[PDB]
RNA sequence: UAGUGAACCAGUACCGUGAGGGAAAGGUGAAAAGCACCCCGGAAGGGGAGUGAAAUAGAUCCUGAAACCGUGUGCCUACAA
RNA sequence: GUAUGAGUAGCGAAAGACAGGUGAGAAUCCUGUCCACCGUAUGACUAAGGUUUCCUGGGGAAGGCUCGUCCGCCCAGGGUU
RNA sequence: CUCGUUAAGGAACUCGGCAAAAUGACCCCGUAACUUCGGGAGAAGGGGUGCUGACUUCGGUCAGCCGCAGUGAAUAGGCCC
RNA sequence: GUAGCGAAAUUCCUUGUCGGGUAAGUUCCGACCCGCACGAAAGGCGUAACGAUUUGGGCACUGUCUCAACGAGAGACUCGG
RNA sequence: CACCUCGAUGUCGGCUCGUCGCAUCCUGGGGCUGUAGUCGGUCCCAAGGGUUGGGCUGUUCGCCCAUUAAAGCGGCACGCGAGCUGGGUUCAGAACGUCGUGAGACAGUUCGGUCCCUAUCCGUCGCGGGCGUUGGAAAUUUGAGAGGAGCUGUCCUUAGUACGAGAGGACCGGGAUGGACUUACCGCUGGUGUACCAGUUGUUCUGCCAAGGGCAUUGCUGGGUAGCUAUGUAGGGAAGGGAUAAACGCUGAAAGCAUCUAAGUGUGAAGCCCACCUCAAGAUGAGAUUUCCCAUUUCUUUAAGAAAGUAAGACCCCUGAGAGAUGAUCAGGUAGAUAGGUUGGAAGUGGAAGGCUAGUGAUAGUUGGAGCGGACCAAUACUAAUCGGUCGAGGACUUAAC
């Protein structure tokens, strides 16, 4: 099967509507006050839940 | 009448003259009557039970507010019941396993285990193709239809999510009632998950 | 469970020794066949001085499977081989002796002849 | 499951000799051929045990006129009025299925006497 | 249940074993997040081996832990070699004596670079 | 894309066992004066600072169309064939 | 020349794990340990053919179906008595 | 797609037993029609196989032991009219 | 047109008729002979042995099937390249 | 006939999946009968459901065997090859009969012979996101509409009664139990069960013995938990309304009679609408009920203004399964049993290792229903669900009544 139309760039937006990237889980280090992934080790003072690691 | 319960699971009983039957555990803490409906009030007649009294924490203001006019805990579940007779019935009344009797012929209603993503074989116990004899055709669904209307017709069964659905099996027995345990025991087997929620009802043929 | 072309021996003397189910008898689409079932089968295999004889179309009582019968009170019973007897159209059985133990649920079907010669019933 | 052996402890039977596969019993079988009432002894030897509580069932494995039988029983059930250990047999797993093909000689048991 | 980890049977269960050695001799690795919550278990399984202390037990961790050097120091003038078995049974056994399970613990850190495979730091308390 | 196949290291590269077939590819600026020095970066590449009449002439370098791709937004668009 | 299909098919028979090191950057490079694979071969020699692909030191543009600090690649020397 | 297992039945599948299953090593017994007298023939159909003692003429035999199963895995004809 | 063979790799009518085999056989085998349109070195008839040859029957065997169920792996699916 | 298609619309049969027509094969209702009864014949209404398993042949067809209530007839590109098969018919080989002087050919046969395509759009089956539904939220709901289901045997009784000379033998009515189909579920019977237990061969490794690991289809072999499962179990098509079809009426004239019809009134089918099951307010006609939050701040402007903190609430994130391709759903996040571990069990396996005893030994007994024990059960914060962040109202107007 191959398509019988070419796909306009209208059609073609649209499809990509939901083909986005998003970043989720970010807020700030205790220990550092940078910005971190919760639940993950903060990569900039190596500290998870107030305490080095 | 009716009650609402959970299914605790499955096992067998010996009746008077030792006949051996498979029956369904449902335990059903007394439910309360959270609400009642009328034809005044919201047009037609139904009370709305609540079951499984359920943490704190996991409540809402909004549903806690709903249950105080009940006097109880958070309810897990709630359901509205018809053809009951309201008079019957008040805000905070319980409901407990007794309200059935041994032998009662009752319609048992629970939401079927979940397949997920199943064939059509599996979901419509459609004929597979042959195996071999130079076969390439095994598991799949069958002509999609004539050519005629250049399209699909409805209900061409395919493959899709399986089981999830609302079942009731009519013209159940009730084999015990265990008002200590709040047990009610039903012979045969009832669609659901163990610890799903399952509605007892007075059979409607009867 | 006894279906189409499935064989089973021959639990009498009345000649044949092992047929050949052609029909399991009782329904439309009916596909199998267990104790207490009537079939037609066909004599592939018989004694040489019989009354049966070899190639006969015969009506035939189930009397024993592998896969057996669930009682009522939650007991099961299972034999070691697939037996019939051959019987005539009023259940009587064609033979005049009955060998290995019998089926109980002959016995609600009304196979009260064979029952009785059958060596032992379970 | 402590719910459902609670409800099930009732009609859990009591006088159950200790007997494993292997042993031959005799089982004495109620029967009803109408209105009247027997007991008929089906003895063997103790094929399978399987299941737990309430739903424990066996199997027994007798040769009678020269067909193999194999009778299943609920542990407790009311129907079997009694249930005898004739003998302790030797064997090496819990299910016997190899019986099965043995005939005659070849299905003997060593007697054990526990 | 039990994760595959895209493994054979045999494969993932050498590939345990590795891991859980790896994690009994350096008693900090970094990991698959997958990798790290199947290892954990079969480490504290060791590790429970370990405790009880007995033959059977030692046995019984053989059939899992490699064969391979802890550690090694010299003592007496002489180099002591400690195998992963030995270190189990001679330290890990005696300091958890106390805890009821729960020996290990996994942190998160940043995806792997190659595959953006979410990466842990498994490590005893 | 013309003019020799070939304005340029062309009967070359490339293709084929071989005979043989056979391309693509021109233009900074008047003059390299071809961006010293500084800054981000491992570099690449940029931003300044400079050269220049002009650097959106920076070597993919005159002009720089269209397809195609993207950023911004004045109006419209989630009951419609 | 650039689209559409589409960030889709595919990434070409098989086991890798972890520690340490290197480095701007490491699943992929080095070292170590265990594990695994071939073993009338997936080992060791040779003829043809290839024609520098060999060694040493650098590099990470392009080539390598990912990555790359690495290579039968690129750069500079050297090697066949 | 590649592979393992499968109750009861056992070719009812199908154009067709296609595919799969089954047979498979060694030792022993035994082996038909027909025949160009060579064959047919590994026809067919059966039996034995592990371990430990004792004795052996060294191939056995006798005794004992274990398992569901002893060419205990891999590699080995399905046969007949 | 002899011998031999003959509904045949040849027979249209044709699933010829009869018999065997099957519960049931347009195929198969035996026989018959109105050979549409066999026939003697473009050989006739037969033939042990041979055949990944074509054809029919039987035993064994089985997921071929009644009628599908489960499990392992690769792809598919989600993420990064 | 030659109007579309020869810059390609794939041809028989089978399989998979069906759907439609009714000129109805069965079941339902009914009239006439050369209908005594049991059977029937013919015609009328009726398409709700059902309407088979084989032998032969490539077959369709047909014959035969054996069943069934019945084994309906047709259309849908003689439905269905980007869904399958490829036995037949149309390629190249070869052979027979036959025709031809011949190459070759069929007015015929016979053996063998490559079935490609990653789904763009609509369509179909499932699942999300967005926004809407006019303040913002959490639940429970009505049902416009839609889908599903719809079959049927045999036996007992009524009753050896009605009918019949006998043979034979009922309607109606009441019970029992099946077939096929189907909705669920794993307690039982079984299947599977590659991180469960055990036996066992070969080789190799842990230095050796002992005890084990690797590889050999999970090495093979015997069992088997959860889960998934049928052939296993339970249940369903029960009763009953409303309007009708054919048909039968009652009353009744036109037309003194007659007449089911004109007015008027009733019976009457597995059929139609309900009844039973499921989906269902994107039903933009966006419904209803209960509960919760509260009228904040700043600037523009009479603006249904703008933005910014919030409330009730929701989500991100994290631990998961009864859920699952991914989203989603649901159980939880220390206000904690969500998972892992740990402790104690259970299933399951079948008597661990290390010893001791007996035996020359293989091995057996014993310590001891032992040891092991994925998913199952119950406890237990030991580990991890930390710390946090984001979003989220202030409710327009007109006119009735108050
Ligand atoms: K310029
Ligand atoms: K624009
Ligand atoms: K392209
Ligand atoms: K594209
Ligand atoms: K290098
Ligand atoms: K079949
Ligand atoms: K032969
Ligand atoms: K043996
Ligand atoms: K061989
Ligand atoms: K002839
Ligand atoms: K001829
Ligand atoms: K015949
Ligand atoms: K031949
Ligand atoms: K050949
Ligand atoms: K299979
Ligand atoms: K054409
Ligand atoms: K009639
Ligand atoms: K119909
Ligand atoms: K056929
Ligand atoms: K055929
Ligand atoms: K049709
Ligand atoms: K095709
Ligand atoms: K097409
Ligand atoms: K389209
Ligand atoms: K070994
Ligand atoms: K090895
Ligand atoms: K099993
Ligand atoms: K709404
Ligand atoms: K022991
Ligand atoms: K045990
Ligand atoms: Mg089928
Ligand atoms: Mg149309
Ligand atoms: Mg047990
Ligand atoms: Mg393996
Ligand atoms: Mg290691
Ligand atoms: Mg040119
Ligand atoms: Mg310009
Ligand atoms: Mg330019
Ligand atoms: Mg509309
Ligand atoms: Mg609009
Ligand atoms: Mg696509
Ligand atoms: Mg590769
Ligand atoms: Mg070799
Ligand atoms: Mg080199
Ligand atoms: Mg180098
Ligand atoms: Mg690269
Ligand atoms: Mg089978
Ligand atoms: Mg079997
Ligand atoms: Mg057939
Ligand atoms: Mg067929
Ligand atoms: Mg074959
Ligand atoms: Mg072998
Ligand atoms: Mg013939
Ligand atoms: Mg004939
Ligand atoms: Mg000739
Ligand atoms: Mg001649
Ligand atoms: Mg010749
Ligand atoms: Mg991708
Ligand atoms: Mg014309
Ligand atoms: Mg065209
Ligand atoms: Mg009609
Ligand atoms: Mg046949
Ligand atoms: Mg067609
Ligand atoms: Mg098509
Ligand atoms: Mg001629
Ligand atoms: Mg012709
Ligand atoms: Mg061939
Ligand atoms: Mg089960
Ligand atoms: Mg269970
Ligand atoms: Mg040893
Ligand atoms: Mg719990
Ligand atoms: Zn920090």
């Amino acid at each position: 099967a191959v398509p019988a139309r070419r796909t306009s760039k209208a059609k073609k937006a649209k499809r990509r509507t939901h083909y986005k990237l998003t970043i989720k889980g970010l807020n700030a280090c205790s220990n550092c006050g940078e910005m971190k992934k919760s639940h993950h080790v903060c990569p900039a003072c190596g500290h998870y839940d107030g305490k080095d690691v | 009448k009716g009650i609402l319960g959970k299914k605790v699971g499955m096992t067998q009983i010996f009746t008077e003259s030792g006949e051996l039957i498979p029956v369904t555990v449902v335990e059903a803490t007394p439910n309360v009557v959270l609400q009642v409906k009328t034809v005044e009030t919201d047009g037609y007649e139904a009370i709305q039970v609540g079951y499984q009294d359920k943490r704190e924490v996991l409540s809402n203001k909004p549903a806690k507010g709903h249950v105080a006019k009940a006097n109880t805990a958070p309810k897990r579940f709630i359901k509205e019941f018809k053809n009951v007779e309201l008079g019957e019935y008040e805000v905070g009344k319980e409901i407990k396993v007794d309200v059935f009797q041994a032998g009662d012929v009752v319609d048992v209603t629970g939401t079927t285990k979940g397949k997920g993503f199943q064939g059509a074989i599996k979901r419509h116990g459609q004929s597979r193709g042959p195996m071999s004899h130079g076969s390439r055709y095994h598991r799949r669904p069958g002509s999609m239809g004539p050519v005629a209307p250049n399209r699909v017709f409805k209900n061409k069964r395919l493959a899709g999510r399986m089981g999830g659905d609302r079942v009731t099996i009519q013209n159940l027995e009730v084999v015990k009632v265990d008002v200590e345990r709040n047990v009610i025991l039903i012979k045969g087997n009832i669609p659901g998950a163990k610890k799903s929620l399952i509605t007892i009802k007075s059979a409607v043929k009867a | 469970m006894i279906q189409q072309e499935s064989r089973l021996r021959v639990a009498d003397n009345s000649g044949a020794r092992e047929i050949l189910t052609i029909k399991v008898l009782g329904g439309s689409g009916r596909k199998t066949a267990n104790i207490g079932d009537v079939i037609v089968a066909t004599v592939k295999q018989a004694t040489p001085g019989g009354v049966v004889k070899k190639g006969e179309v015969v009506k035939a009582v189930i009397v024993r499977t592998k896969s057996g019968a669930r009682r009522a009170d939650g007991s099961y019973i299972k034999f070691d081989e697939n037996a019939a007897v051959i019987i005539r159209d009023d259940k009587s059985p064609r033979g005049t002796r009955i060998f290995g133990p019998v089926a109980r649920e002959l016995r609600e079907n009304n196979f009260m002849k064979i029952v009785s010669l059958a060596p032992e019933v379970l | 499951n402590p719910l459902i052996q609670e409800l099930t402890q009732e009609q859990l039977r009591t006088d159950i000799p200790a007997f494993r596969p292997g042993d031959t019993v005799r089982v004495h079988a109620k029967v009803v051929e109408g209105t009247r009432e027997r007991i008929q002894l089906f003895e063997g030897v103790v094929i399978k045990r399987r299941g737990a509580g309430i739903s424990e069932t066996y199997t027994v494995r007798k040769v009678s006129n020269g067909v193999g039988v194999e009778r299943t029983f609920p542990l407790h059930t009311p129907r079997v009025a009694q249930i005898e250990v004739v003998r302790y047999g030797k064997v090496r797993r819990a299910k016997l299925y190899y019986l099965r093909a043995l005939h005659g000689k070849a299905a003997r048991i060593k007697e054990i006497r526990r | 249940s039990y994760r595959k980890l895209g493994r054979t049977s045999s494969q993932r269960k050498a590939m345990l074993r590795d891991i859980t050695t790896d994690l009994i001799i350096n008693e900090r690795i970094v990991t698959t997040e997958a990798r790290a919550k199947e290892v954990r278990s079969t480490v504290e399984k060791m590790i429970t081996l370990g405790k009880r202390g007995d033959l059977h037990a030692r046995r019984q961790a053989a059939t899992f832990v490699r064969n391979e050097v802890a550690s090694v120091r010299e003592e007496d003038e002489s180099i002591v070699v400690e195998s992963a078995l030995q270190k189990l049974f001679n330290d890990l056994g005696p300091r958890f004596a106390e805890r009821q399970g729960g020996y290990t613990r996994i942190l998160k850190t940043e995806p792997r670079r190659g595959d953006a495979a979410p990466m842990v730091v498994i490590e005893f308390v």
